[PDB]
């Protein structure tokens, strides 16, 4: 119970008025990605994020009994490694998934 | 099954029916129903459901379930064990009173039938005849959901088209296929389960030839009285409640011997008939009259003393209601009273109130009430309406109101699937799924089509289920008499006093009603006329308004969302902030926004004496997705029109509707804040949410885990200020337990 309260203090510390677009730039470049069914721009977006960014983002995936985030993203990494380009980092962010 | 009861039963009928009990076999075949009795056996053998259409004395109700379990006990097959007649009758008087009356008809041979209702019922064995209640079987459905435990079905009374009844023959569609040798949609052999459907003349190809006929009956029987002549009031003498009275009085000086059956609304015009005739030249007759009320909530109907001819000298009267009209069969009946009135609950699926309200009789009722003098003897019908009133008021519903209130009943009657429940005529599918859309948008359904836990409180409640839940708010936000006023209505300078009692800052036209009547309770005597003129106020509606205040708070209590002090149930500066936010809670999803700069004080200028604001405002919403993003405009009789200046953006409506020079309007509005909102579209699928986002998140778990969370609604869905919210994510999701 004395745990909750730390949570709770911080949340009750930070309350400011900004607004912030509701929909990430990622998830946004994710949609109209899987929409043009051409990742070519979403990839390289993928490539200028820091390290820290990235386990920020891919753990942010909405998954669902439909999945159709997941299953957006891979079909990216699969048109990655038909272009033969960035082979390190596509599957470190296939292995990304997995964990 | 088993044997040695079987033979034992077999023999002990024909020892009683051939040498102990043959009297009241002599008064069963002068019924009409057993001259057909064979043919009821030999047709039900060849098929499963059949229909037996039968008028007001027939003696389908009595004899039908006796010949069945009477023709198995007389045979091997079908044994008297397997035998378990179950038998549907629409009111408690009449599941009594046939009970009763067909076990007299059995002598003393032991436990034979019996009845079953709510919270007055024994069980049965096997070999048994019982008659129930309509909700009772459909209660006894979530348990034996394809009537495994009862081997012949009868619906009786079906021409009334009670919501139960129309229930059950969708619900027999699915079950009859698979009790009843349908193996994986193949029909194999002869159905195990046999149903019988008794219904009056009244629309008999209904349940016999229409569109929707195949799962209620293919072979009809139709089974068949002494003259009763008609008279109106041009032939009669009688123009009110006292007159009611006179009448009584007349038929028992001329008229020779036979009762009387006085036809009447309701209850509370039954309570003044019994005291005009029992506290009364009046007491001239009270000793030689035997006066009896009969109503579905009085004991009479249960009781041998109705059906029972009165003591010698005493002149038998009847003061009953509609039950007497087919459910409820007194025999010695000679002179009928018809009043022409009843009473009737319509739902009204725009304002989502049903009401209880004071109709006129169908020529069909009519006609059946005169054949209820015709019994005994030749009678006469003394019918309490103009000639010309039998032609223009006299009616000779499904497809033209909206069925949410329908659709979240039949759940607790164990029907969850709405599509597939069969009716005379069938209402739209659209209808049907706009409706569950309205319920998922309340969350009394989840958005799998579930019942919930406040659908269930909902469903308990008389009332429809938007307005419902407005009450169950006003009991959380502790502000009821207010609000059971308002809904028990919906379900049944000038200017600067009408800004005096709309109390400024408080905005809200549904609190401003309410302070109008909390004025009205302070204006005693006199004052109240003259308050009434200055106010320009209806003093009967806002007495009516006051006792359906009663009503609600009569209702909730019965349905256990309220306290209760000493028995009685009671609906008796204000939080209008609070009241806002429950206000919002009933009117979700009609949501509208209001946008700078054009709709604001800016159009503050100039039009001198009548200033005008000129609004530019859209509705935002996601359960009625064709006005999403819709232009729209206040309703010149709601006074939010041409005003400035608001406290918040956001507003919500009942009725928006398009009328002259194309200007949507909204008919009546609230300003509420978006903190109220956020909770009211949190019900459901309506409102919209986001994954989490500058400010660290701590997750004490898997599903444990609070974050700040952008919640967005609606089509068009608006967005909102992000909400610590503690989201437990179950099922693999982030749903908001409590907003932090």
């Amino acid at each position: 119970a004395q745990k909750k309260l730390d949570a709770e203090e911080q949340m009750n510390k930070f309350k400011v008025t900004g607004r912030l677009g509701f929909e990430s730039h990622f998830t946004k470049q994710l949609r109209e990605g899987s929409q043009s069914k051409d990742y070519s721009s979403l990839l390289a977006t993928l490539i200028n994020f820091s390290p820290a960014a990235v386990d920020l983002e891919i753990r942010s995936l909405n998954s669902f009994e439909p999945f159709d985030e997941i299953v957006w993203f891979i079909d990216a990494l699969t048109q990655g490694l038909k272009s033969n380009k960035n082979f390190e980092l596509y599957e470190t962010f296939m292995s990304l998934l997995f964990k | 099954a088993y044997v040695p009861i079987n033979e034992n039963s077999t023999r002990k009928a024909f020892y009683v029916e051939v040498s102990r009990s043959d009297e009241i076999q002599k008064a069963r075949i002068q019924l009409p129903v057993f001259g057909e009795e064979h043919k009821i056996m030999e047709a039900i053998h060849h098929n499963d459901v059949v229909i037996i259409c039968g008028e007001t004395g027939s003696g389908k109700t009595t004899q039908v379930p006796q010949f069945l379990y009477e023709a198995g006990f007389g045979a091997e097959d079908s044994p008297d064990y397997p035998g378990m007649v179950g038998i549907t009758q629409p009111r408690r008087v009449a599941a009594v009173s046939m009970a009763e009356r067909v076990a007299n008809e059995l002598g003393d041979h032991g436990h034979k039938v019996g009845y079953q209702i709510r919270f007055d019922s024994t069980a049965k064995e096997d070999t048994k005849v019982k008659f129930m209640t309509d909700g009772v079987l459909l209660r006894e459905m979530m348990h034996d959901f394809k009537l495994t435990k009862y081997s012949s079905i009868i619906i009786d009374e079906a021409h009334e088209r009670n919501i139960n009844t129309d229930i059950l023959i969708g619900m027999l569609s699915r079950c009859v296929r698979l009790r009843a040798k349908l193996h994986k949609e193949n029909p194999i052999e002869h159905k195990k389960l046999k149903l019988i459907i008794m219904s009056a003349t009244l629309r008999v190809s209904d349940f016999s030839e229409n569109k929707t006929l195949f799962p209620i009956a293919p072979p009809v029987l139709q089974v068949d009285q002494f003259p009763v002549s008609i008279h109106f009031n041009r032939r009669t003498a009688f123009n009110y409640t006292d007159e009611a009275f006179r009448k009584t009085c007349k038929i028992h000086q001329k008229l020779p011997p036979g009762a009387i059956l006085v036809f009447l609304t309701g209850q509370q015009e039954i309570t003044h008939m019994v005291k005009r005739l029992r506290k009364e030249e009046g007491q001239t007759a009270n000793d030689p009259l035997y006066v009896l009320p009969l109503y579905s909530l009085l004991p009479t109907k249960e009781q041998m003393r109705v059906f029972q001819k009165p003591p010698q000298g005493s002149r038998l009267c009847i003061v009953a209601t509609n039950v007497a009209e087919t459910s409820l069969t007194i025999p010695g009946v000679r002179y009928v009273v018809d009043s022409g009135r009843s009473k009737e609950r319509k739902y009204n699926e725009s304002n989502g109130v049903q009401s209880f309200e004071v109709g006129w009789v169908s020529k069909a009722s009519a006609n059946q009430r005169s054949g209820r003098a015709g019994r005994t003897g030749p009678g006469h019908c003394y019918r309490l309406y103009s000639s010309a009133v039998f032609e223009h008021d006299f009616e000779q519903e499904i497809l033209r109101m909206p069925v949410e209130s329908i659709v979240l009943q039949m759940k607790s009657m164990a029907i969850h699937n709405i599509i597939n429940f069969p009716f005379p005529t069938p209402p739209d599918r659209v209808a049907l799924s706009k409706a569950i859309q309205l319920l998922q948008y309340l969350g009394a359904l989840d958005n799998k089509e579930m019942i919930t836990e406040d659908g269930k409180k909902m469903s308990l409640f008389p009332l429809s289920p938007r307005f419902s839940k407005m009450l169950l708010v006003s009991d959380e936000k502790a502000c009821l008499p207010y609000i059971v006023a308002i809904v028990s209505a919906l379900s049944v300078k000038f200017y600067k006093s009408r800004s005096q009692f709309s109390k400024l800052d408080k905005f809200s036209d549904v609190f401003r009603l309410l302070s109008v009547v909390s004025a009205m309770d302070y204006v005693p005597k006199e004052q109240k006329e003259i308050f009434m003129k200055k106010n320009f106020l209806r003093g009967k509606l806002m007495e009516e308004i006051v006792k359906l205040r009663k009503q609600l708070m009569y209702i909730i209590k019965s349905n256990t969302s309220k306290e209760n002090i000493a028995v009685v149930i009671r609906n008796e500066v204000i939080q209008i902030k609070l009241l806002k936010q429950m206000i919002c809670a009933g009117f979700v999803d009609h949501v509208a926004v209001r946008a700078d700069v054009l709709f604001p004080d800016d159009a503050k200028i100039t039009n001198r004496t009548s200033i005008i604001n000129i609004p530019y405002i859209p509705v935002l919403a996601t359960r009625t997705p064709n006005i999403e993003d819709c232009f729209v405009y206040i309703h010149p009789t709601s006074i939010l029109n041409n005003l400035g200046e608001m406290p918040p953006k956001y507003m919500l409506y009942y009725s928006l509707h398009l009328g002259g020079n194309n200007k949507t309007r909204m008919n009546t509005l609230c300003d509420i804040a978006s903190t109220p909102l956020a909770n009211i579209a949190r019900k459901g699928l309506l409102l919209t949410y986001s994954k989490p986002l500058g400010l660290k998140t701590v997750n004490l778990s898997p599903t444990e885990r609070y974050c700040y969370v952008v919640p967005r609604f609606g089509k068009i869905g608006w967005d909102l200020n992000p909400i610590a919210v503690h989201q437990k994510k179950q099922k693999g999701q982030w749903t908001v337990i409590k907003f932090i």
